[PDB]
RNA sequence: AAAGGUUUGGUCCUGGCCUUAUAAUUAAUUAGAGGUAAAAUUACACAUGCAAACCUCCAUAGACCGGUGUAAAAUCCCUUAAACAUUUACUUAAAAUUUAAGGAGAGGGUAUCAAGCACAUUAAAAUAGCUUAAGACACCUUGCCUAGCCACACCCCCACGGGACUCAGCAGUGAUAAAUAUUAAGCAAUAAACGAAAGUUUGACUAAGUUAUACCUCUUAGGGUUGGUAAAUUUCGUGCCAGCCACCGCGGUCAUACGAU
RNA sequence: ACUAUGCUUAGCCAUAAACCUAAAUAAUUAAAUUUAACAAAACUAUUUGCCAGAGAACUACUAGCCAUAGCUUAAAACUCAAAGGAC
RNA sequence: AACAUAAUUAAUUUCUACGUUUAUGGAGAUAAAAGCAUACUGAGUGUGCUUGGAAU
């Protein structure tokens, strides 16, 4: 049995379910939440369930969490311009908190698809090379082309050993 | 950490001095206390020599000017 | 251990595999120094033919000579290999039959 | 007005020391994923920051701004803001003094003092 | 063989003191001082002082 | 791992070792040829030959290719700035390639290495600070990041200087090691250098030679094993002897375990 | 028979099967749960400490210590295919 | 240690010479009522403690 409570939180599939990818402006997200209370329950679940997913998609963002420092839970984002975005998450479900932060400071689906396509621009199916980078190492693999001499011996007339002998004979 | 204003009055009235917890624990034994004492003494002497050299160097420059 | 304890310690420490009689080498060449008999641990009762050899590394070791009858003598050259002699305690080397002075058992 | 090279253009941390002149030692923490466990833990870093007015106290949360030119070997940041003062927190949501999970001044009232 | 153990103990502690003294000489010599700090005498910490 | 064998009088638990799979090297025995890939004991010492030229003088090149893993926890990824021993265009802007200063994070061992001893800040030059059990410092070992990258180039970390005075370029030699490719052909192809160019040069490379080290296509048959794990022993000899075992074990005269068959 | 000693007042020693052989906390009694067996019904969550076959070894060495045969900390070579626990 | 010459096309020289590591008694093969800690002697006994002895 995997240790801890809700061990599914420690699986790559769960971490990859996060949908909040912050804009490049976002630099820090401080989380102020209370460990005891009734109006801060959604905030506690957000730290428990969602903060791992947010960090997984935003490795360069500093997430620092503070406990029992204020009467109410809130989120404060620090942007690169110097702006500070305060969010109030009291009486808000963890799902509501995730959707709110996605709207205000989350990249849209269109933007992300463009980056994924751009990332693969230099991979070409026609390119030949190692399996790590390319589909086919050599043109011998293609159908109709001359096969590799190791797999199929070349005709005698196409071999340097044979051609050299004829030149001596001439 | 919660009410600093109350904290200040309480210590002043009750006459209690509060020292903050030290970040790092320091081990203590005869060999350490003796080596740590020399290192402080060696440093101080080196800095005293530097100060004397600076005064002599500046004094010579002042005379030339 | 707790997840915090597993994190602070990381993967379990694995001591490196100890080298054996050949010092992590397929075979070694040694010069015979003496030929003697060793008595197997009881319940085994025999007169096993062994020899002391000075290996190329420079150390001196005892090597069991397999086969029924050997012609080895002092100053001969042999190629020793790994493999412990179970009944003979301390004999972790064996002689290779058919190499250098040592020859194949003489089927008679 | 080119910005710093350092990645940490903005760092939040706690003032763990203030014994240097006009400098505050700040401990920041980030979350790092353990590859074996797939769990996040706290990796903490120490940042020296220029406290021009010596207005920092141990235990208070602060925001640091990366300096354009390193002031010294270790001082590459300045004190942008004191997010939370030690024991003197002011609730961002309501704006009223608080002492833990309680209001020193009720939000219903309007003292304006 | 306790007698030897006491003999080994008293000779081991003497080497332990010389190593302590030498380590202190290395520090000030490296710092650039040519003599130990004024009024300093390496304490004898392994002898029968208690 | 889909597991198996092995503590005992017996059962169960715990717990190690071993077996069955895969590969590399060396060795014993054995083997026809052909196609292909690879080639590897040692940063020990080296006879001999070759590996850098080009070209109307100036220059350019010999700073590359090639080789080895010496050193160093040395690195990875990322940021910023500037260049080049450069190119191409403009007489100024796109690149390739480097250098330096850095840091989100990641990065071998020993804690019987527990303290390091100036490792800090301020900028009137004062303050007493800085790193460290969230592993400093010390020591030890190690090429890693693999379309490739880093480090080294007889030694002295460097190379003014000194000295054990040069093949870690190709091919060879001695010594050493369980470890064994030709002192070979051609610049025809591609790459590099040089030239305005026809062209020239290249132990890079190309085409061969050598070798069951690997795969493919054929064709001869050899090697081992045969108590259990674990597929398979029939007659004799030996008799705790000679021998055999990866583990458990076998042999003291009806040996499925050793030797021949 | 008699002594160190057990007692007292001042200092030191830091060891016990110092064990209820049960770490400390908040749960639950249902999961159609003797989930080995014997102890003390079982099980969950949290935090720290500790363990990684056996002998070598409550050992060697290092370091700390009013201790000087001590105390705490604690290996390697080596050798084996067991050692060990409850019935 | 580091000046100066030149100058009716422009150049010249200077731009020095300590300490620290490695190495040459003990534990293991072939068989040719109890205990823990501790003190004394020799396992005997003393003091405390445990049941992993026993006692209707
Ligand atoms: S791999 Fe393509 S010709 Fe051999
Ligand atoms: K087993
Ligand atoms: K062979
Ligand atoms: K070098
Ligand atoms: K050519
Ligand atoms: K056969
Ligand atoms: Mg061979
Ligand atoms: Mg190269
Ligand atoms: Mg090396
Ligand atoms: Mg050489
Ligand atoms: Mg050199
Ligand atoms: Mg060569
Ligand atoms: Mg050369
Ligand atoms: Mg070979
Ligand atoms: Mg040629
Ligand atoms: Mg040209
Ligand atoms: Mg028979
Ligand atoms: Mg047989
Ligand atoms: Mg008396
Ligand atoms: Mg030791
Ligand atoms: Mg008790």
């Amino acid at each position: 049995p995997m240790k801890g409570r809700f061990p599914i939180r420690r699986t790559l599939q769960y971490l990859g379910r996060g949908d909040v990818v912050f804009k490049e402006s976002v630099k820090i997200m401080t989380v102020n939440y209370n460990t005891y209370g009734e109006l801060g329950e959604g905030a506690r679940k957000f730290v428990f369930f969602n903060i791992p997913q947010i960090q997984y998609k935003n490795p360069w963002v500093q997430i620092m969490m503070f406990k029992n420092m204020t009467p109410s839970p809130f989120l404060r984002f620090y942007l690169d311009s110097g702006e500070q975005v305060l969010v109030d998450v009291e009486t808000k479900s963890n799902k509501e908190i995730m959707e709110h932060i996605k709207k205000i400071l989350g990249k849209k689906e269109e933007t992300l698809r463009e980056e994924e396509l751009e990332k693969q621009q230099r991979f070409h199916p026609g390119n030949f090379g190692p399996r790590k980078y390319c589909l086919r190492e050599c043109m011998c693999e293609v159908e109709g082309q001359v096969p590799c001499p190791g797999l199929v011996p070349l005709p005698k007339e196409m071999t340097g050993k044979y051609k050299a002998a004829l030149k001596a004979s001439t | 950490q919660t009410n600093y204003d109350v904290f200040e009055k309480t210590c002043k009235e009750l006459g209690v001095e509060y020292t903050l917890p030290p970040l790092h624990f320091q081990k203590v034994h005869r060999r350490f206390l003796a080596k740590k004492a020399l290192c402080i003494r060696v440093y101080q002497e080196v800095q005293k020599l530097k100060k004397q050299k600076r005064a002599l160097k500046a004094a010579a420059a002042a005379a030339k000017k | 251990a707790t997840l915090n304890q597993m994190h602070r310690l990381g993967p379990r420490k694995e001591p490196p595999k100890r080298l054996g009689p050949t010092e992590g080498r397929p075979q070694l060449k040694g010069v015979v120094l003496r030929t003697f008999i060793r008595k197997p641990k009881k319940p085994n009762s025999a007169n096993r033919k062994c020899c002391r050899v000075r290996l190329s590394t420079g150390k001196e070791a005892v090597c069991f000579i397999p086969g029924e009858g050997h012609t080895l003598q002092e100053h001969h050259v042999v190629l020793v290999e790994g493999g412990r002699t179970q009944d003979l305690p301390g004999v972790k080397l064996k002689v290779v039959r058919g190499k250098y002075d040592c020859g194949h058992v003489q089927k008679k | 007005i080119v910005r710093s090279s350092v990645h940490a253009k903005w760092v939040v941390g706690k003032v763990i020391g203030t014994a240097m002149i006009k400098t505050a030692k700040v401990r920041a923490t980030r979350l790092v994923l353990d590859p074996y466990l797939l769990k996040y833990f706290n990796k903490r870093k120490t940042y020296f920051a220029h406290d021009a007015l010596q207005q920092c106290s141990v235990g208070d949360i602060v925001l640091l701004r990366a300096l354009p030119v390193p002031r010294s070997k270790h001082v590459k940041h300045e004190l942008a803001e004191i997010i939370f003062k030690v024991g003197r927190v002011i609730d961002p949501v309501t704006g009223k003094p608080c002492a833990g999970t309680a209001y020193l001044e009720s939000p219903l009232s309007e003292p304006r003092e | 063989t306790r007698f030897l153990r006491r003999k080994v103990r008293e000779g081991r502690l003497k080497k332990k003191q010389i190593k302590f003294e030498k380590d202190l000489k290395r520090i000030w010599l490296k710092a650039g001082l040519k003599e130990a700090p004024e009024n300093w005498q390496t304490p004898k910490i392994y002898l029968k002082n208690k």
